[PDB]
C-alpha cells in the first residue's frame, strides 16, 4: 500500500500525430552551450547555430512538450522538427516573422 | 515521437485508462477521458511551452483567461477527466484545452500576458466543498474548514452562547445584521439561518427580510407541528430552505405526525440518523419521503469501534442536558443507537442519504466533512464490494456518488447551485488541488474567487517555498479589499430587494438563492433512491423491503493516524 | 507535514503539560492549568498509543490524586475533555472526576 | 411543587440568603434579593422552558430583547440580586423577569423568536471595567485587558516611543488624528488624552478640537504650577477631564504649592500613595481634598513582602532614568516608601481612595486591574474585619465599595458615565460574565455592545466547545464592521462639533463625554471620604486625625499561583 | 562646565572622533560631523530637559514637529553625523538642532506641546531599506521583511501559484487590480511589476494602465530579443521600469544579442552574477554597460563554504526543473560558477554592482538583503582593506557605498527616489532604528510614515515594556486605518490619471513612479563604475582590464549564530 | 531576546519533533509528519554544532529507518529540507530519500 499510488498501463504515447516533420543536421559554432525548446520556432534560435534555417520554417522540436535539446560547443547532431499548427502564424522569437507562415 | 506512459505519467500526470488510489484507502479512479493532444500539453518552467510566441499569445487581457491550471486530473460528480481548467473573472470559464491558437491545434483555453498559470500535473482538482450546517460558535472554524477543503458554509449563530451551542440560529434583524457584517472578515461564502420556531409568520418574514437564508426549526426552541407549518409557509412565499432538527421527545407527536405537519413540502432534514437530534427511534424513516433532503452530520461517519462510547457525554454538554436529572439521560440514551448507525453507512452507500455536513462544535466536527466522507466511502468498499452501478474495474461510480454529498447536492438543497457546488463553466471558482497521496486530507491549494486563499507554506525566511516548518498560512485572497472581491454573501431576495447591503454596507459580492421549494429527493445528484425503509421500535432495527441494513465498525481507519501529529 | 490549525493547536496542549511534568517532577503540588495539561496530554499520547476511549476515560483518573494537587484543585476540575486521533479517527475522551 | 434549597441551586444558582465565595479569597457574598417567579424560571435547552409559545412568545423583534442573560447573579455597585437581563439593541434594556407574557405571570422581559440566550445560572455577572491610566505602548494591551474583564481603556501615547513609555500622552492633532483611526481595529471603548504640559492655552485647545477626552499633566513635560493653571483652565471651558502626576522633586513647589495652583478645581490625580509619581513623600494628602478626584495604579496594590524589593528597578526603565547618576538615583528612592504603600491599602478599604488603574507597561500590569483591587478587599477583610457600614454576615457592603472602583467610579471621573460603568439601563451592554471559582480572574464571557467579543474557546475541531486546549480567542464582536458597530470612541464635545469623526473617516461608535467639571469627591459611589491625612516629612507615616494608619504584607495572596500557568 | 568624552558618550551617544563598530563585524564608523551646541542637547524624563518652557515650547502644531529623534547618529549615503531628526505630516521636517527657540540656541526643529519624543541616544538610525526583487508567494514575505528594516517592497507575484514561484509577474489587470487592493493590509509601501514577456505592445499597456509601475521579462516567459524590445518600447511611452532576467539557455541568441536587443535603453538586471538566471556563463558583464542597474540576489552573497553546496537543489525547486530530465539538471550545473560567485563579492566592493536584494522565495531569503550586504562589506574589509576613496582611520566610505546599494539606489532604479531611499528634508518619514551591537540584524525601532510599526515588545502584562519573552510585535502604524496613512502604493502615471486608486477604492497614500528612463549606471551613488569586464567562456574567470577578480569563501561570517535562535 | 517571526516559526518545528521524539522513545512506528518535523529538527542542531552542509545531506538520510515508520510514509517523503543558521550564514539542507 503506498498512498496515492499510480498504476499506469504499459505501453506507449504517439506524440504530434498526423503531422508533417522534417530532419535536419544542426551544428553549434558558438562557444557556449545552446539548449533549445520544444515550442521554439527552430528557424529563429541563436545564430551560432549552424543549419538550413530555411527548411526549419515553421517548425519546432518534435520532441515531449516541456523538454529540450542541447547542444554543446561544436556539437553537431540531426533533430526531427514537427511544423507549427493553428494559425501558422509565430510572432516573438527574434522578430523574423512577425505573421502567418 | 513517442514517450512511454510511465514516463509521461510523470510529467503530465496520468492519463486514459490509468489508476490512481485515493490517499491511503482502497479507492480506486481510472482517468475515463483526457482533452489534450498529445505533444502539444502546456507545461510551465525554464524553457517549457508556457512563453511569448510559444504556448503564450499575443491576445489582449479580454481574450485570454486571467488562470490555467495545467493539467489537472478533475474528480467531480460529471466526471474523472484530464483537461487544463481556464479562470476568468473569478469564474469557471471553460474545461479543455489551454495553449496559443496561433501555433497549436484544439487550444479552447488561450493563454496570453494577462495569464497566471497553476501546475496541476500529477494533482486532483474539485470544487470546493459545502457544509450546511455550522453552528457559528467561534470565528475560527472558517479556517479550520477551509484548510479542510470546504468553501461554502451555510449555519446560524451569534457565538460561544447557549442558544448557538445547541442550534444553528441567528435570532433577528440585529443578530442578523451583525453577523451579516462579520462575515465579510471570514475567507468562506457565508449564508446564515434565522430561528424558525414561531408560530407568528411575521416573525419569520421580518428575519427573511434581514437576511437570511433559510430558517432552522430545532427541538431545542419547540419543533412542534404549528412551529414546523408556520414556518415551511414563510419559506414557500419567500423561497427559502427550512433546516429540520425534529421532536426527539415525541412530546408534540411522533416521527408519522411531523411529516404529516410538514405535508409534502420541501424540507432539509438534518442529520437524518438521529443521533444528532430527532424522533427517537425512527427519525431516519424520513428518507423515504419525495420531499425530504437528508444528510448526515459527521461524528457517526463511519461506524467505527469507539463510536459509541464517545456519544454519550458528548450529546450532554452540546444541548445543555444534566447527567443527574434522569429524564436527561435517558433521553440522551435513546438517541444513541447502534442499529441506526450502523445503517446509516450503507444508506449513504445506496444513496438513500444525499448529503453530510459537520454540525460544528455541536456534535460534529468542523474539519472532517470531506475526510469522513471518504472514510465512509472506504468502509463500504470494503464491506460492500462494488455497487451496481459500476463498470470496469474501479470505483468512479461511488466516488462520484460521494463527492456529490459535499458538494453539488448541499448546493442544490440551499439554491445556491447556480454560483457554486461544482466545475462546471460560470460558477464561482471556489477550487481545491490535491496532492493524490493526501487526497481528502491535507490540499495542496485552496482557491477562492480566482485567488489562492490558503496554502501549506514553509519558511517564509527561506530561499525557496517548501523548506520546513510547511503549515497552513492565510494568502492574498484572504486579505482585506481582495478577500471581499473573492467571497460571496447570500441573502434572500427579499433582503437583496430591501437593499440589506447597502444598508449595513456589506463590502462582499452579493449572491441571491433561489430554487429553494422546488428541489425533492429525485434532484439530488447520485443519492436520489427513496428505500421501503421501517425501524423496529423496540429492538431499533432497520429494514428496507423487510432486509436488514447493518454493518461492522471499523478497528482502523484510513486518512488517520498517518497524517495528524495529534 | 502541511500542519493543519488544530495540530498547531494541540502543540499548545502539549508544551503546557511539559511545564507540568517538569513542575510534578520537582515534588510540586500542581495548580489548575497544570493539572488540565497533565491529564490532557496523557489521553492523547494513549490515543496515539491505540487504546480504546473506554480505557482512557478510567485511566486518566489515575494521573493524579488529591495529594499531588493545591487545595481547591479538585474541585475546579469536575472533568477534563480531550480529542486526538485514533486509529479510527478522531474521537471524544470526557474523564469524569480526574482527581481523587 | 417543592424543591429542596440545595437542589434549586444547582439548576438555577442560588437564591435570596445563600452565599457565595468570591474566587478562593476569605470574601463571601449573599444574595439580598431575587426577581424571579418559583417555579417559573427560564431555562433553555432540549425540552426546557425557552420554547415557542412555552417560555418564547409570538411577538415581533421591536417587542422583545436581542439578548437575555437568564438566571443572573449580578453584583454591582447598587445591589447583588438574583435576575435575568434584557440587552436590546446593544444596549441594556431591563433587569428583572424574562419570559413569554402569554402564559408566564410578571414578565418584564419578552423573548420572543428574535431572541437569544445565554444561560448565566451558577454565574455571576458584572459590568465590564474602566481602566482610565492606559500607556499606548502597543496595541496587543487591548486583548490583554478584554481578557481581564476590562472593556473601556483611557489613556495616551502613540506606540513604544519615549515619551509614551513615560507619559499617557499623545501629542497633537497629527498624532490624536491616527490615533482614533487605529483605534476602530480595538474591541475595547476608547477615549485619548493629551498632552496637558504647556503655558499656551492655545496650543491645548487644538488637542481637545482634534479629539481628545482629557489632558495629562506630567513630570516628565514639566508638571509647573503655571502648566498645570492653563491645563485646568482650558478643561473648565471645554468640559474635559485632567489628570495629574506632580512634581515630585518638589523643583517648582510642594505639595501644597500645586494644590494651591489647581485652585480648587476638578482633577484626577494618578497614583495617589507615590510610588508612581507625585511629590515627595505627601502627594497622598491630596484624598483629603473635595475637588481631587483620586485612584491607585496597580503595582503596589496590596502591599506584599515581594513588594518593595521589585520596585527600584522599575522606577528606572519606565522614567528613563540613569542608575549611575546618583540624582536619578536619589529620586526614585524618595518615591518607594513602606509607609504610603502600607497605608494606601487601608485608605481604599475606608473609601479614601476611589479608583484602581493600571498605568499599563510603566510601572502597572494592563490585565491585573480587577485582580489586584480584589486581593486588596481580601486582605483588607482578613486584617481589619467587617466594615462599619457592613449589615448581615457577608461581605456585600466591602464589594459593592470594590467593585464601584474599577467600574462607575472610573465612567464618573472621566465622564463617560451616561455610556458605560454599570448595569443599568439605558447603558451600553459590556458585561462580563464569571464562574463563582474563577471570579475576578479568569472570565467565562465578556460582552461588547451587545455581542460576544472574546471568551475561552476549546479545541476548534472538536465535536464541542469544550475539549482542550482552551485558552481565549477573539469572536464575532471583535471581528471587522461587527466590532466597529460594538465599540464606542469617545471625543470631546468640540471634536463632535468640528466633525472630526467624518474627518477621519471614523467607523465606530462615537460618544462624547459631559461633566468632567462638575464631579467631585462627594460623588464617588461608595468611595467619598475626606480624611484629615498627615505624613511625617522625617519618617513618612501616614495619619488620619492622629490615628496611625498601616498594615502587613501578605506573603501569600489569592487569586495567584492556583489559576496562572507561569 | 565641563564633563569627560567618555562619560558624554554615556549620556548623548558618540560625537565627532567617536568610532563605533557595527554589530560583530570588523567595520568601524567615525562620527564626521555633530549638529549640537554643547550643553544644549535634549534629553527626554524626569526632570530632563524637554519639558514646559525650557526644552519644549510655546507654539501651535503648525509650527513645532510632530516627532523627534533626539541625539541621533545618522548613517546615510551623504554622511555619518550626529543630530536630531524632526518629522511632521509624517515626513521628514529637518535634520539639525532641535529645542525651544525662547531660550536655546541655534533651534532648528522646534519641539512643543504636540511632539513626541524618541530617544535614539546610543542609536543609528538610517533610512528603511528597499527590496526591488519580490515574489509575492505568500503575504508573510512583508512582515519578515519589515522586521529586518525594509520599508519599500517591489516585485509581482499572485501568491503559491507556479507562475509566481518562479517569476516576479502579477499577470494581467484583474490580478493587478486584486493586488493592488490587497496591498493595502500589507505594512510596507508596494509597487507591482505585470509580465513583460509579449511581442503585442497593447497587451504591456493594459497591464501598465492598469497599475504596474513596471513590466518583469523573464525567461520562463521567453526572455527573446522580440518580446525584450517591444516591453523596452513601452516603458520608453510609459516612463516605467524593466527587470530582466536573461535567457539563461542562450536560445535566442548569447549575451551580446540580449544587449543589442536593449539597444542602450534603460533596464535593471536581476541578479546579474548569474546563479539567479541568466545567460551562461557571462551574463556578469552586463555591468560595463552606461545603461544597465545591475543587482544582486542575496544567497550568493556573500561567498561562503556552503554557497555552492546549498544551490543546486535549490535551483530546481525554484524553475519547476526535473532532476531525472538531463537538459533540465545539466543547465542548472552551468549557471552555478565559484568563479562569478567569488567576483560578484569584489565586483560589489568595487561599485560595479548598484543594488542588493533578495529574489523572496525564488533563490533568496527576503529577510536578509541587509544583513548580507553587510556581511559582504565585511568579508571585503578584511580580504582586500582599505578602499581607494577611504579617508581618515575608519570604513566611513565603505559604509556609505553599501548602505547606498539597498536604500537610495534602489529607489532611483525604480521612480520612487522622490518619496523614499534616504534621510532627505520631504522624503517620507520611513526610518530604522538600531542599538550598535544589532546594528543590521535586528532593529529597535521600525518607523513607518511618521509611525512605528514594529517593534520589539516585551511581557504585555508587565509593569515595563522591557522584560521577556521579548519578540516583534505589529504596533498601531500597521493597524487599520493608521497604516493606510503611513503607506504607499506606487502607481504609474497612466493608472494613476485613469483613476485606478479610485475604481479599485484603494485606501492606503498614493505615488506616482516618474524618471525611470533617465538613469542610467553613473547616477547610482557610490556604485557608478562600469569596468572593462570579461568572462572566459571555458573557465568561466571573470577579468577586469586583463587582471584576474576573485576572492575566498568564508567559514565563519559575522550577523550570523551570535544572534539567531536557529 | 528579539525573535524575529522566523525564529519563532521555527519554534514550532522543535516543538513537533519533542513529539515525535517522545514517541519513537516509546517504540511506536512514527507518521508522516512525526517524520519531517524529527529529521528535520535533527539538521537544524547539526547547522548549531557547524556541521557543513555536505554532511547533514548525508546524515540525515541515517536518522529513521523504513522499519521505524509506518507503511507508505517513507513514500511521502520524497526529500526534506530545512534551513538554519550555520557559522557561515542561513544555507538550505535538503536531504533526497532521508528514509529508506
Ligand atoms: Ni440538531
Ligand atoms: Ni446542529
Ligand atoms: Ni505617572
Ligand atoms: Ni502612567
Ligand atoms: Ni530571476
Ligand atoms: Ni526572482
Amino acid at each position: 500500500m503506498i498512498p496515492g499510488e499510480y498504476h499506469v498501463k504499459p505501453g506507449q504515447i504517439a506524440l504530434n500525430t498526423g503531422r508533417a516533420t522534417c530532419r535536419v543536421v544542426v551544428e553549434n559554432h558558438g562557444d557556449r552551450p545552446i539548449q533549445v525548446g520544444s515550442h521554439y520556432h527552430f528557424a529563429e534560435v541563436n545564430p551560432a547555430l549552424k543549419f538550413d534555417r530555411q527548411q526549419a520554417a515553421g517548425y519546432r522540436l518534435n520532441i515531449p512538450a516541456g523538454t529540450a535539446v542541447r547542444f554543446e560547443p561544436g556539437q553537431k547532431r540531426e533533430v526531427e522538427l514537427v511544423a507549427f499548427a493553428g494559425h501558422r502564424a509565430v510572432f516573438g522569437f527574434r522578430g523574423e516573422v512577425m505573421g502567418p507562415l | 515521437s513517442n514517450i512511454s506512459r510511465q514516463a509521461y505519467a510523470d510529467m503530465f500526470g496520468p492519463t486514459v485508462g490509468d489508476k490512481v488510489r485515493l490517499a491511503d484507502t482502497e479507492l480506486w479512479i481510472e482517468v475515463e477521458d483526457d482533452l489534450t493532444t498529445y505533444g502539444e500539453e502546456v507545461k510551465f518552467g525554464g524553457g517549457k511551452v508556457i512563453r511569448d510566441g510559444m504556448g503564450q499569445g499575443q491576445m489582449l487581457a479580454a481574450d485570454c483567461v486571467d488562470l490555467v491550471l495545467t493539467n489537472a486530473l478533475i474528480v467531480d460528480h460529471w466526471g474523472i477527466v484530464k483537461a487544463d481548467i481556464g479562470v476568468k473573472d473569478g469564474r469557471i470559464f471553460a474545461i479543455g484545452k489551454a495553449g496559443n491558437p496561433d501555433i497549436q491545434p484544439n487550444v479552447t483555453i488561450p493563454i496570453g500576458a494577462a495569464t497566471e498559470v497553476i501546475a496541476a500535473e500529477g494533482k486532483i482538482v474539485t470544487a470546493g466543498g459545502i457544509d450546511t450546517h455550522i453552528h457559528w460558535i467561534c470565528p475560527q472554524q472558517a479556517e479550520e474548514a477551509l484548510v479542510s477543503g470546504v468553501t461554502t458554509m451555510v449555519g446560524g449563530g451569534t457565538g460561544p452562547a447557549a442558544g448557538t451551542h445547541a442550534t444553528t440560529c441567528t435570532p433577528g434583524p440585529w443578530y442578523i445584521s451583525r453577523m451579516l457584517q462579520a462575515a465579510d472578515s471570514l475567507p468562506v461564502n457565508i449564508g446564515l439561518l434565522g430561528k424558525g420556531n414561531v408560530s407568528q409568520p411575521d416573525a419569520l418574514r421580518e428575519q427573511v427580510a434581514a437576511g437570511v437564508i433559510g430558517l432552522k426549526i430545532h427541538e431545542d426552541w419547540g419543533a412542534t407541528p404549528a412551529a414546523i407549518d408556520c414556518a415551511l409557509t414563510v419559506a414557500d412565499e419567500m423561497d427559502i430552505q427550512v433546516a429540520l432538527h425534529s421532536d426527539t421527545l415525541n412530546e408534540s407527536g411522533f416521527v408519522e405526525d411531523t411529516l404529516a405537519a410538514i405535508g409534502g413540502r420541501t424540507i432539509h432534514t438534518f442529520h437524518t440518523e438521529g443521533a444528532g437530534g430527532g424522533h427517537a427511534p425512527d427519525i431516519i424513516t424520513a428518507c423515504a419521503h419525495p420531499n425530504i433532503l437528508p444528510s448526515s452530520t459527521n461524528p457517526t461517519l463511519p461506524y467505527t469501534l469507539n463510536t459509541i462510547d464517545e456519544h454519550l457525554d458528548m450529546l450532554m454538554v452540546s444541548h445543555h442536558l444534566d447527567p443527574d436529572i434522569a429524564e436527561d439521560v435517558a433521553f440522551a440514551e435513546s438517541r444513541i443507537r447502534r442499529e441506526t448507525i450502523a445503517a446509516e453507512d450503507v444508506l449513504h452507500d445506496l444513496g438513500a442519504f444525499s448529503l453530510t455536513s459537520s454540525d460544528s462544535q455541536a456534535m460534529g466536527r468542523v474539519g472532517e466533512v470531506i475526510l469522513r466522507t471518504w472514510q465512509v466511502a472506504h468502509r463500504m468498499k470494503v464491506q460492500r464490494g462494488a455497487l451496481a452501478e459500476e463498470t470496469g474495474d474501479n470505483d468512479n461510480f461511488r466516488v462520484k456518488r460521494y463527492i456529490a454529498k459535499y458538494t453539488i447536492n448541499p448546493a442544490l438543497t440551499h439554491g445556491i447551485a447556480h454560483e457554486v457546488g461544482s466545475i462546471e463553466v460560470g460558477k464561482l471558482a471556489d477550487l481545491v488541488v490535491w496532492s493524490p497521496a493526501f487526497f481528502g486530507v491535507k490540499p495542496a491549494t485552496v482557491i477562492k474567487g480566482g485567488m489562492i486563499a490558503i496554502a501549506p507554506m514553509g519558511d517564509i525566511n527561506a530561499s525557496i517555498p517548501t523548506p520546513q516548518p510547511v503549515h497552513y498560512r492565510p494568502m492574498f485572497g484572504a486579505l482585506g479589499s481582495a478577500r471581499h472581491h473573492c467571497r460571496l454573501t447570500f441573502l434572500s431576495q427579499a433582503a437583496a430587494a430591501n437593499g440589506v447591503a447597502e444598508r449595513l454596507n456589506l463590502r462582499s459580492a452579493i449572491a441571491v438563492v433561489k430554487g429553494c421549494r422546488t428541489v425533492q429527493k429525485a434532484d439530488m445528484v447520485h443519492n436520489s433512491l427513496q428505500p421501503n425503509i421501517t425501524v423496529d421500535a423496540q429492538t431499533y432495527e432497520v429494514r428496507v423491503d423487510g432486509e436488514l441494513i447493518t454493518s461492522e465498525p471499523a478497528d482502523v481507519l484510513p486518512m488517520a493516524q498517518r497524517y495528524f501529529l495529534f | 507535514m502541511e500542519l493543519t490549525p488544530r495540530e498547531k493547536d494541540k502543540l499548545l496542549l502539549f508544551t503546557a503539560a511539559l511545564v507540568a511534568e517538569r513542575r510534578l517532577a520537582r515534588g510540586l503540588k500542581l495548580n489548575y492549568p497544570e493539572s488540565v495539561a497533565l491529564i490532557s496530554a496523557f489521553i492523547m499520547e494513549g490515543a496515539r498509543d491505540g487504546k480504546s476511549v473506554a480505557s482512557l476515560m478510567e485511566e486518566g483518573r489515575h494521573v493524579l490524586t488529591r495529594e499531588q494537587v493545591m487545595e481547591g484543585v479538585p474541585e475546579m476540575i469536575p472533568d477534563i475533555q480531550v480529542e486526538a486521533t485514533f486509529p479510527d479517527g478522531s474521537k471524544l475522551v470526557t474523564v469524569h472526576n480526574p482527581i481523587i
